[PDB]
């Protein structure tokens, strides 16, 4: 019998994203190839099946830095992580090949998904 | 809100 | 130019509310009268006016323990705790002025407006 | 996804 707030996981997400780009409360840094990007363990594993595991590793778990493969572009975390924030992809002729590949060792199975389907369509 |  | 998963902000709440049920990351256990509640300082402060000033606090975003008013009542903040990581409030004839109360002291205005109307066409 |  419970009422809901349709708009209330938009704002949760958005008050994140805030604390984010204020360095509130972030609780790891993410590189990749000498970038740096702080961020939440918990945003990070709601959105990534690969996060989600590191962070259940016992070990990996108190982990403040993680490193991500070397082949791993900067600019297409970049991008997936302002997605795990907002909703919104960053998706370009330019970037799709990094950002699937990406959202592919993340585990982010929508977003390899639309990659996919966008690549397909210009073939 | 509504009845979700 | 950005495309948007209209499900993302949604999922990303459900899997907060999984880590919660399985206890992992919490990082805060919040005393209401005896009865303890485990979260995320994340969650409490992207939902409430009241948590988003106490762990913006120099001294207090350390703190593992957080002890409420004593006059909250712990149903109240257990039915707006669950709100927090679903977006479904649980609100009933019996526990009205309890869940408003906390809402105000919470500082989550959405609820408090649905209270403050729910209660006017009982009246 | 949709254009937002
Ligand atoms: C599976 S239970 C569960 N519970 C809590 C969390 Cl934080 C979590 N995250 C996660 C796991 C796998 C995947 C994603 C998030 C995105 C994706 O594409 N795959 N999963
Ligand atoms: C105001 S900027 C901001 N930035 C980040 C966060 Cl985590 C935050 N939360 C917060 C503040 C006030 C209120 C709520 C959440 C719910 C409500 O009713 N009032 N606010
Ligand atoms: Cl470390
Ligand atoms: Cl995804
Ligand atoms: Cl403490
Ligand atoms: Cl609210």
């Amino acid at each position: 019998s419970c009422i809901q707030f349709t708009r209330h996981a938009s704002d949760v997400l958005l008050n994140l994203n805030r604390l984010r780009s204020r360095d509130i409360l972030t609780d790891v840094v993410i590189v990749v190839s000498r970038e740096q990007f702080r961020a939440h363990k918990t945003v990070l594993m709601a959105c990534s099946g690969l996060f989600y595991s590191i962070f259940t590793d016992q070990l990996k778990c108190n982990l403040s830095v993680i490193n991500l493969d070397p082949e791993i572009n900067p600019e297409g975390f970049c991008i997936l992580l302002d997605f795990m924030y907002t909703s919104r992809l960053n998706l370009r002729e330019g970037n799709i090949m990094a950002v699937m590949a990406t959202a592919m060792y993340l585990q982010m199975e929508h977003v390899v998904d639309t990659c996919r389907k966008f690549i397909k369509a210009s073939e | 809100w509504v009845i979700p």
